[PDB]
RNA sequence: GCCCGGAUAGCUCAGUCGGUAGAGCAGGGGAUUGAAAAUCCCCGUGUCCUUGGUUCGAUUCCGAGUCCGGGCACCA
RNA sequence: CAGGCCUUGACAUGCUAGGGAACCCGGGUGAAAGCCUGGGGUGCCCCGCGAGGGGAGCCCUAGCACAGGUGCUGCAUGGC
C-alpha cells in the first residue's frame, strides 16, 4: 500500500495546475503578447512547466494500471514477472520524491545541527545527548559523514551544547524538516521518586553557505578632503593641508585624522579605520541577515514541540502531521526517513 | 520547405500532438487552429510510424494549409543505425554511436526524394555529413 | 612608518653553554559517592612563529618576514 | 538478520460442499521448506447378496466462524 499514499501525493497537483496550463498555453497561441521582451519569456517558462506536469501524470497512471492487472500474490509466471516491471517503475516513483526534497533554495551543501537543551534541566540536557546520537546514526546510515564542531557536558547529567557538521549529497534537505524543539516523557533517572518527567531541547539546522573572508573597498566610492590642520602647529599648521577626511557614500560613514603632521600618513591611517568600522557594520548585517533565514521556532517552553518522543507508553507523537508512531526506542537509532517523509510535506506544503 | 508570406516549418512529434508544449500554439501566432491540426493531422503521423515527422505548415488565413509531409531529418535517422539518442553535446572524433559502410545505405532506402539526386549513392554521401555533425562514427 | 621586547603542551608561562625539552590548569583510564564535586592513584602531552644561512647537528646563533605589546613622531 | 516458500494456516472449535470418509510405498524437483505426484482401498449404518450409498472413524481441497504474536504497556494486574 506504500504507493497508494505516494501515488496520490501527486494526484492533487493535477487539477490545481491542470486548468492553469489552459490560461497559459492560450497566451502562446497569440503573438500580440510577445511584444513584451519579458512577459513573453515568463510565459514561456510556464509554457515549459507542462514538462514536469505532463510526463508524470502520464507515466504514473501506467504504473497504476500495468500492475493492478496481472498481480497474483501467489507465486506465478505472468505475475512475479510483472513486479520487476514495476520495481524500477516504483523505484522511479522516487523522481517525484526528490522533487519535494531537492526543490529547497539551499538543500545541496552540508547541514549544521545545533542541539541545545532547555526545560527539564539536568534531564533536558540528557535529552539532547540522545537526540544527538539519534541524528548521528541517521546521517551515518544514509552514507553522510560527520564533523563534531563542538560538544560540552556540564553539572549533573546530559550535555550543555553540541554543534556538528554533516556532509553527503542532498543533506540539508533531509535535516531541514527536523527543525524545532523536541519533547520527551520518561521516568526521570535524576529524581528520587522516579516520577514521570518531561524535557525540552531544540534542534537547529542551517546549511554551510558563504565561507570566505574578504572586503575590498576600492577607493572607488571614497571622497577624500584635506583641510588645514587644527589646534597647535606653527608657521606650518596654518600652511599645510595636513588634516584629511575620507568619506564613504553608500553608507554615510566619515573618518578623519590629524594625529600626525602629514596628509599622506593621515589619509591611509584614516582609511585604516573606515576599513574597521565597516567590517563591523558590514558584519552587523550578517548577524541580522542570517537570524531570519534560520526561522523563529526555538522557545523550548512547554507548548511548542514539533515532535514529541515518549519512552513511557512507548510511541512517538509527530505533532506537525497528526501521525503517531509506536516505535520511540526505534527512532533514537537514526530511523527518521518516515517522520521526514511527512516532514518534507507539512513544511514544504504551504509555500 | 514550401512557400512564403505566411508559412512555418517544424518537425512535429509522432503519435500524439494537440496541446501547446512542442509547438501546439506556435503555429497559431502566425494563424492556426486547434481542431484542424490534432486529430485531422495524425493521419500522416499514424503512417510515418513514430519518432519524428519533419512535416511542416503553410498559412492562408482561413484554416487552410499545405501539410506537405517529409522524411525524418538525417539527424534522427542516424540514431537508428547507430543507436544513440542525442548524438553528442559536441561532435568531432568521439561519439556514442557507430555506422558501418553500408550502414549509410540502410538510409539509402529512406532518403531518395528531395535530396537532389534520385540515386542512393549520390545522395548517401550527404548523410555521411550528418555523421560529422552529431559525431556518430563511420565504421571504416 | 622609528627603535626595543615577544611568540615554548590544548590555556597561561618557566628553559638550553647549541646536542634534554618543562611546569600549573585543562583533558584521558581507574578509586572512593547512591550520584555529581572535592579528593585519590595511573598517563598522553611540541614540525619550540614564518623562513633562509652558520654548523658535525640550531628550539637556541644569525639576515628578512607575519603578528602582538611598549617608548618616539619634536622647532616651526 | 539475509535469502526461498505458506496461507484457515503449526494448534483449538463449530460448520459448509460434489469430494470424502481408518488407508499405504514412492516418483520428480529444490539448499531445505515447499510446489507437484505414481498406487493399495475404507470394519460399515447396512433397503441390502447386487447397481447404490445411508455409512462411523474420519484424511484429502475449497469456503465460513475464527486461530496466531517472546509485538507494547510490570506505573493498567494475578502469582511467584
Ligand atoms: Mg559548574
Ligand atoms: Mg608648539
Ligand atoms: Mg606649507
Ligand atoms: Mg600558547
Ligand atoms: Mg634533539
Ligand atoms: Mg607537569
Ligand atoms: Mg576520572
Ligand atoms: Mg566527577
Ligand atoms: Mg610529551
Ligand atoms: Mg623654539
Ligand atoms: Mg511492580
Amino acid at each position: 500500500l506504500a504507493q497508494r499514499l505516494e501515488g496520490l501525493r501527486g494526484y492533487l497537483d493535477i487539477p490545481q495546475k491542470e486548468t492553469r496550463l489552459k490560461e497559459l498555453e492560450r497566451r502562446l497561441e497569440d503573438p500580440s503578447l510577445w511584444n513584451d521582451p519579458e512577459a513573453a519569456r515568463k510565459v514561456s517558462q510556464e509554457a515549459a512547466r507542462l514538462r514536469r506536469t505532463v510526463d508524470t501524470f502520464r507515466s504514473l497512471e501506467s504504473d497504476l494500471q500495468g500492475l493492478l492487472e496481472l498481480m497474483e500474490e501467489l507465486p506465478a509466471e505472468e505475475r512475479e514477472a510483472l513486479k520487476p516491471e514495476l520495481e524500477e517503475a516504483a523505484k522511479k516513483l522516487d523522481e517525484l520524491y526528490h522533487q519535494t526534497l531537492l526543490n529547497f533554495p539551499h538543500a545541496e551543501k552540508n547541514a549544521i545541527l545545533t542541539i541545545q537543551p532547555g526545560a527539564g534541566g539536568t534531564e533536558a540536557c540528557d535529552w539532547a545527548e540522545m537526540l544527538l546520537r539519534m541524528y548521528t546514526r541517521f546521517a551515518e546510515r544514509q552514507g553522510f559523514q560527520v564533523e563534531v564542531v563542538d560538544l560540552t557536558p556540564g553539572p549533573e547529567a546530559g550535555i550543555d551544547y553540541a554543534q556538528i557538521l554533516v556532509k553527503g549529497e542532498n543533506a540539508y534537505g533531509l535535516l531541514s524538516p527536523e527543525a524545532g524543539v523536541h519533547r520527551l516523557v520518561r521516568p526521570s533517572p535524576f529524581d528520587a521518586s522516579g516520577r514521570r518527567h518531561t524535557s525540552f531541547a531544540g534542534v537547529e539546522v542551517i546549511p554551510e553557505v558563504d565561507e570566505e573572508v574578504e572586503v575590498v573597498l576600492k577607493p572607488e566610492e571614497l571622497r577624500i578632503d584635506v583641510m588645514r590642520a587644527s589646534g597647535p602647529g606653527g608657521q606650518g599648521v596654518n600652511t599645510t593641508d595636513s588634516a584629511v577626511r575620507v568619506v564613504h557614500l553608500p553608507t554615510g560613514i566619515t573618518v578623519t585624522c590629524q594625529t600626525t603632521r602629514s596628509q599622506i600618513k593621515n589619509k591611509e591611517l584614516a582609511l585604516k579605520i573606515l576599513k574597521a568600522r565597516l567590517y563591523e557594520l558590514e558584519r552587523k548585517k550578517r548577524e541580522e541577515e542570517l537570524k531570519a533565514l534560520r526561522g523563529e521556532v526555538r522557545p523550548i517552553e512547554w507548548g511548542s514541540q514539533i515532535r514529541s518522543y515518549v519512552l513511557d507508553k512507548n510511541y512517538v507523537k509527530d505533532h506537525r502531521t497528526g501521525l503517531m508512531r509506536h516505535d520511540p526506542e526505534n527512532v533514537l537509532d537514526g530511523d527518521l526517513m518516515d517522520l521526514i517523509w511527512a516532514g518534507l510535506e507539512w513544511k514544504a506544503g504551504r509555500r | 520547405m514550401k512557400k512564403v508570406v505566411a508559412v512555418v516549418k517544424l518537425q512535429l512529434p509522432a503519435g500524439k500532438a494537440t496541446p501547446a508544449p512542442p509547438v501546439g500554439p506556435a503555429l497559431g501566432q502566425h494563424g492556426a487552429n486547434i481542431m484542424e491540426f490534432v486529430k485531422a493531422f495524425n493521419a500522416a503521423t499514424a503512417n510515418m510510424g513514430d519518432a519524428i515527422v519533419p512535416v511542416e505548415i503553410t498559412i492562408y488565413a482561413d484554416r487552410s494549409f499545405t501539410f506537405v509531409t517529409k522524411t525524418p531529418p538525417a539527424s534522427y535517422l542516424i540514431r537508428k543505425a547507430a543507436g544513440l539518442e542525442k548524438g553528442a553535446h559536441k561532435p568531432g572524433r568521439e561519439k556514442v554511436g557507430r555506422i558501418t559502410w553500408e550502414q549509410v545505405l540502410e538510409i539509402a532506402k529512406q532518403k531518395m526524394p528531395d535530396l537532389n539526386t534520385t540515386d542512393l549513392e549520390a545522395a548517401a554521401r550527404m548523410i555521411a555529413g550528418s555523421a560529422r555533425s552529431m559525431g556518430v562514427e563511420v565504421v571504416g
